[PDB]
Formats: structure tokens, C-alpha cells, sequence
């Protein structure tokens, strides 16, 4: 249900998890997710333009390999080389991994301390210094480099992050 | 994207040789803790997958050139070593538990099944 719209609207496609969603420049609002093999190019994950619109991409989003462990995702940039479409974008798996994607190409994986992470921000911190912050379900927390997919401190108990 | 990892081993184990003819005393153990850290990173990335038949062969292959450029280095073994091929072992059955001598049991009767990677398993 949109302000604008005041109404309950159906999702015409059948899927089942909505791990990342969010607005991408000349597209207005978006969804990432399924519906039911070593090829960038094959995905397994149907982005959909919200409102019943075109499925939009199944060209260069993660391998199927993954499909089976991933819990969420998180967008970092979008390009557009021409009708089709680049996303650069983070994930993370049931199996404790942090992965980082360009055209769907797997580069810089690291391996989490902590069980069952929930979701990841992006920390600034000055010029390049870019930390990816994972929340977990077990009450704690990593922040992980960027630059070097690689551990810097994984504190405990975190009632919150911010 | 086996292709990538495939590269990956290629271009470490021949960085690992060129260690292993040319260099000093210090720069050998600089290129060779290196090409270390990347087949760990690289276990680590093939570990982060559920099994894959077609992925095995090179796993099997990281983690034998990892230990033996492991105990090289070390000019001696560990039980960190028995880990990582209970790991690998543990990995083989997973595609298809107790220990080392009913898993190798199970292991080459899973291997007389005849899946071609076999040229790993006699080197583990």
C-alpha cells in the first residue's frame, strides 16, 4: 500500500522471499527475489518493477549456486550499459559468508565469526575507509573492510546498532 | 566460475613454484605465505558451497596443494591437517561421520562408484 495510492494492491508474480527491495534510477520503484548452472548470465532472481511492471532483469544478478544458502541482500551501486542493466551488490548466506558481486561475478567472499546474520549497513568512516557493519539474531556484530574482505571487530550482546 | 577459482589455483601454485626456484630466504616465505592465504580464502569460498560433484576435483586439489604448502612451510605436519581432510572427506560422503578409518571405509566404496576424481583422492 503506496501514499499516492490509499489502496491494497496484489503482487502479481509468485515469489517466495523479497531479500533486497528499493527505488534505482529510471525505474522508480523495485524488488529483488525468485519465483521457483556456473552461468553468470542464467541468476536464478527475478528483480520486478513494483506495480505489475516488467520482470525488468534476469541477465546479471548472482549464480543459482548461491540461490540456496542467501538470507539477504544489499545493493551498493547500479549501472546501466544499455536496456539491460549492472548491479554491484552484497550478500549474505546461512553458511556464515559475506560476498561481494559486479555483473553477478562472485569476488571478495570472507567467512563471518557469528551464526545466522540478519542484515548489513554501509559505515562511511572518512575518505575510502568503508566498512560493511552485518547485525546477526545471536545479539551480535560485525564490521568487515572493504578494500580486503577481512575481519576488523566483531563485538557481543549489541542490544542495537546505529 | 570454476573457471575462476580453477585460474585462481593455476596462477598460485605456479607463483608458489617460481617461489619455490627463484628468491631469497625472506621473499620465498613472503610469496609462498601468500599464495597460503589465497588457497585458504579460496577453501574458504568452495567450504561457503553445499557440495558440487564438478567442484570436488579442484576442492580436493586446493586442500592437498594447502597442505602441503602448509606442512612445507611449517617443515613439519599438525592435526589442523587431519581437520582439513576430515573436512574434505566429510565434504565427499555430504555430496551422497563416525572417523578417519569408517569415513575412508565409506569414502572408497563412494569412490568405487566411480566418479572421475579419483587422481585427487589417491593423492589425499
Amino acid at each position: 500500500i503506496s501514499s499516492q495510492t490509499g489502496k491494497v494492491v496484489s503482487v502479481s508474480g509468485n515469489f517466495s522471499s523479497i531479500q533486497w527491495a528499493g527505488e534505482i534510477e529510471n525505474l522508480g520503484m523495485v524488488l529483488l527475489g525468485l519465483k521457483e548452472d556456473y552461468a553468470i548470465w542464467n541468476t536464478k532472481f527475478c528483480v520486478y518493477s513494483l506495480e505489475s511492471q516488467e520482470v525488468l532483469s534476469d541477465i546479471y544478478i548472482i549464480p543459482p549456486a548461491y540461490s540456496s544458502v542467501v538470507t539477504y541482500v544489499h545493493i551498493c551501486a547500479t549501472e546501466i550499459i544499455k536496456n539491460q542493466l549492472r548491479i554491484s551488490l552484497i550478500a549474505l548466506t546461512r553458511k556464515n559468508q559475506l560476498i561481494s558481486f559486479q555483473n553477478g561475478t562472485p569476488k571478495n567472499v570472507c567467512q563471518l565469526p557469528f551464526g545466522d546474520p540478519c542484515a548489513v549497513q554501509l559505515m562511511d568512516s572518512g575518505g575510502g575507509n568503508l566498512f560493511f557493519v552485518v547485525s546477526f539474531i545471536s545479539n551480535n556484530a560485525c564490521a568487515v573492510w572493504k578494500e580486503s574482505f577481512q575481519v576488523a571487530a566483531k563485538w557481543e550482546k549489541l542490544s542495537l546498532v546505529l | 566460475c570454476l573457471d575462476l577459482w580453477r585460474e585462481k589455483n593455476d596462477r598460485l601454485v605456479r607463483q608458489a613454484k617460481v617461489a619455490q626456484n627463484s628468491g631469497l630466504t625472506l621473499r620465498r616465505q613472503q610469496l609462498a605465505q601468500d599464495a597460503l592465504e589465497g588457497l585458504r580464502g579460496l577453501l574458504h569460498s568452495l567450504q561457503g558451497l553445499p557440495a558440487a560433484v564438478p567442484v570436488l576435483p579442484l576442492e580436493l586439489t586446493v586442500t592437498c596443494n594447502f597442505i602441503i604448502l602448509r606442512a612445507s612451510l611449517a617443515q613439519g605436519f599438525t592435526e589442523d591437517q587431519a581437520q582439513d581432510i576430515q573436512r574434505s572427506l566429510e565434504r565427499v560422503l555430504e555430496t551422497q561421520e563416525q572417523g578417519l578409518r569408517e569415513l575412508w571405509d565409506s569414502v572408497l566404496r563412494a569412490s568405487c562408484l566411480l566418479p572421475e576424481l579419483l587422481s585427487a583422492l589417491h593423492r589425499l
